[PDB]
């Protein structure tokens, strides 16, 4: 079994689920409407969470109040309204998905197929010394990996870290900016150990990304997984990962040409709106994210 | 049967539910069987105390106007509105829809902000019977399941010893500094604190100590932490985070 | 012909609709329904009761099962297999094979 | 190299197939390799070998893994520019990884001090390895005698 | 006979494996050995239910 | 002397070591002493099998 | 009984805290329910002491 799609949640909730709370507080829906409009807001807003349970817990306080608008308050018939739902379930939490918007330099969107359905995580990176400490000065400039790496993670950066020194020598040599300076580079922990190399094509792009300074177009997220010489390799469980990326509101997506299969699989009404780019050599990412 | 009598006087008092009043009886028959004198009859008449000593079916009832809440809660708490209005919704939906219901809920501040303190004056409030229960730090499984009773010492969790006590069916139980709980390798209790607030499988709560189901579906459980985000997302969930 | 036995595995993100299915199976074949969680547990005498001789035994929970649900061939729905307590302790993930 | 995977494979296949026949259509379920795929989904592999034309530096090594026998490749590459200075006189230390081993650890300054003599055997005007850094990667999954 | 025989009508409709066939009426013959007063009689008649 | 008499024509068939053979008897007659209800002759008889 | 008592006397003697009036009390009470044979007891018993 698989996650399920923002729109799904409501024709699941307005039957299979409005109805059993219901009978939890013992109502009936002749006096505790909800309307189609409360179910969009609520699952749109207040709770990101692949599982159904999460919205099933406000639904639960919803009726529940209402109860008590019954039994003594005041309305014989509660009628919830998106302006008076604020009321009930109280002042939104979430809503601004997806931190960053302008994504200033040197940060990258990236899935990432976690124990527990899927999540946008970002990946981040910046200078941690000064870049000109000699202008004759020959010295590696060193990585530092952070953010609870298992040593697996470990070589995948390292040999990302190599593909990218070679990318900038084989595309503009003038620039030397990563093999001259220090950098610290942070992946947010959650992936599972098995998929933790798939992050690794995210992580190339970061860098680059940092070297010109130029920032990345826009919600563009992307996985894969780098070979050291520009091939990319197959990933894993891209159900999740594609629903994941659906509810942050990303409008692009790059895959391995090697899961053109899998992602054909998913039932049409889950695709529409994305717009992908399978790709197989990584020099053809480099022309669908920057220029 | 002297202690079985007093005990059967006491069963024709509290309405227990049939299923342990068989099951008791099943139990008193091998307790016919196990000797007046051995250690283990020692152990089994003691298992006997903790177990007709918790009440089944004594029922505190509530009061369920607002009001005499408004007065008992100004009686020993001043101000704080947010978190009387949201006890106040919280009698008056369920006193709108029809019978008791349950929920867990959980205060969190600074320490000494009067959380237990308003605890015992809801529970003075409702009538229910109080208990605070620490689980800061726990982490054996004796302590909140009891023992097997078979081992050597055995002894049933704590809260047979809470319904032991206070002696309704329906109390206001109120464990304490559910943040901190031990989530070991050991037999992890904040996993099986899961079975106490399932909110349907609460209702035939089992303990190996005592085999015999419970029925904590009228309690009204309280829960407190310093800090909501370090307790295991599974039990957050459920439960409603007032501060 | 005959009815007959298979084991099946279910797994995604918790809160999926899971147990639910279990359940819509057990009135789809008729068969009687009966949950059993194992998380975290660690009890091998829940796999196979106690010996009779020691104090307090009952068999286990599976046998209380047979009991209650009548029926030679119920759906047993072991719950939560992954957290299953594999320990030096004698580990009941072997008892269960 | 053992049949535990295909195993699996002609039993997802098969029970299929009965879906086919007990109360589907067909009367005889006869697979062919166009009808394959319907079955048991898309392929999983194709890409046998990862690199094809190798490029510089990568070397394919066979290895007596812990279950059956598997052709891992092993990789090197640059670390800093290499003419820091061109009268520079500093040793190319070497840097391995890969979760390697200590044993292997002394096999592999072995094996560069060989590099290191046969270069200047051979060809002295060339000066690669030893005025200059490099990694070295070797997968893990050796078993360790 | 009486919570032997309710038991051996319930036996009388389930079709018991000839091995717990003899195995519950080897277990009803030791409770007829057994003295009904015997705590181990109480452990095997808890066994026999 | 039931028990005991379907285990020795038991051990009539098959043939035992001595050792072992002096060791059944000495427990059979252990068993003889033995309570026809007691505990321990429960455990001793399900040895014995 | 003895323990509770010497520590009953010294009760009259020393004053303890109302609270650790109570405390002991309850312990008190603990301590005669308890098997001298179990291993909780010790360490109750010396927690009293
Ligand atoms: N609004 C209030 N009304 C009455 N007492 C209060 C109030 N706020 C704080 N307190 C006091 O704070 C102390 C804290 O007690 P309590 O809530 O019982 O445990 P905790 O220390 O865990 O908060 C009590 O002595 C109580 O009298
Ligand atoms: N497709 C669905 N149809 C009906 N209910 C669903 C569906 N998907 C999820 N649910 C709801 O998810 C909740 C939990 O599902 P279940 O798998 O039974 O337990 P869990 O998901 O917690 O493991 C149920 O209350 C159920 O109503």
């Amino acid at each position: 079994v698989s996650g399920y799609v923002a729109q799904e949640k409501l024709a699941i909730a307005e039957r299979y689920l409005v109805p059993q709370a219901r009978a939890l507080c013992g109502l009936d829906e002749s006096k505790a409407k909800l309307s189609s409009d409360v179910l969009t807001l609520l699952i749109k807003q207040y709770c990101r969470e692949s599982g159904v349970r999460n919205l099933q817990k406000q639904v639960e306080k919803v009726l529940r109040k209402s109860a008590y608008k019954i039994v003594s308050g005041e309305a014989e018939s509660v009628e919830v309204t998106p302006e008076n739902l604020q009321d009930f379930v109280g002042k939104p939490v979430f809503t601004v998905e997806r931190m960053y918007d302008v994504t200033p330099p040197g940060v990258v969107m990236g899935l990432a197929w976690t124990a527990m359905g899927g999540s946008t995580l970002f990946v981040e990176t910046s200078l941690r010394r000064p870049q000109d400490k000699d202008a004759k000065g020959d010295k590696d400039g060193s990585l530092e990996v952070t953010g609870q790496l298992g040593e697996v993670m470990k070589e995948s950066a390292r040999i990302a870290y190599t593909f990218a020194r070679a990318f900038l020598m084989q595309h503009a040599p003038a620039n030397d900016y990563l093999v001259t300076s220090h950098i610290h580079l942070h992946v947010p922990e959650g992936a599972t150990p098995k998929d933790g190399p798939s992050a690794g094509c995210t992580i190339v792009t970061a860098l680059l990304s940092l070297a010109m300074g130029r920032p990345v177009r826009q919600n563009l997220a992307m996985t894969g997984e780098v070979s050291l010489t520009g091939k990319i390799l197959p990933v894993g469980g891209i159900k999740e990962k594609t629903i994941a990326a659906k509810r942050a509101g990303v409008t692009c997506i790059v895959l391995p040409a090697e899961n053109k299969k899998d992602f054909y699989d998913l039932a049409a009404f889950i695709t529409e709106g994305l717009e992908v780019h399978f790709v197989e050599h990584y020099r053809e990412i480099f022309d669908i994210a920057f220029p | 049967d002297a202690i079985e009598e007093k005990f059967r006087e006491r069963l024709k008092e509290l309405v227990v539910p049939k299923h342990v009043m068989d099951v008791v009886d099943e139990e008193l028959s091998k307790l016919g069987l196990l000797d007046n004198h051995s250690s283990e009859f020692n152990v089994t008449r003691n298992y006997l105390d903790w177990l007709t000593s918790i009440p089944w079916g004594k029922y505190s009832n509530e009061n369920l106007d607002l009001a005499r809440a408004q007065a008992v809660l100004e009686e020993d708490h001043y101000g704080m509105e947010d978190v009387k209005k949201r006890i106040l919704e919280f009698i008056a939906v369920s006193q709108l829809r029809g019978s008791t219901q349950g929920k867990i809920l959980c205060f969190y501040g600074p320490p000494g902000v009067g959380k237990t303190s308003i605890a015992r004056s809801i529970a003075r409030a409702l009538n229910r019977e109080y208990f605070r229960f620490s689980v800061g730090g726990m982490t054996d499984v004796a302590e909140i399941k009891g023992h097997r009773r078979t081992y050597v010492g055995a002894m049933p969790g704590k809260i047979i010893q809470c319904l032991k006590k206070t002696k309704t069916e329906n109390p206001l139980i109120l464990i304490d500094e559910v943040d901190k709980i031990g989530r070991g390798y050991q037999g992890d209790p904040s996993s099986a604190l899961l079975e106490l607030l399932d909110p349907e499988q609460n209702a035939n709560f089992l303990d190996h100590y005592l085999d015999v189901p419970v029925d904590l579906s009228k309690v009204l459980f309280i829960c407190t932490a310093n800090v909501t985000d370090t307790i295991p997302e599974p039990l957050r969930d459920r439960m409603e985070m007032i501060n």
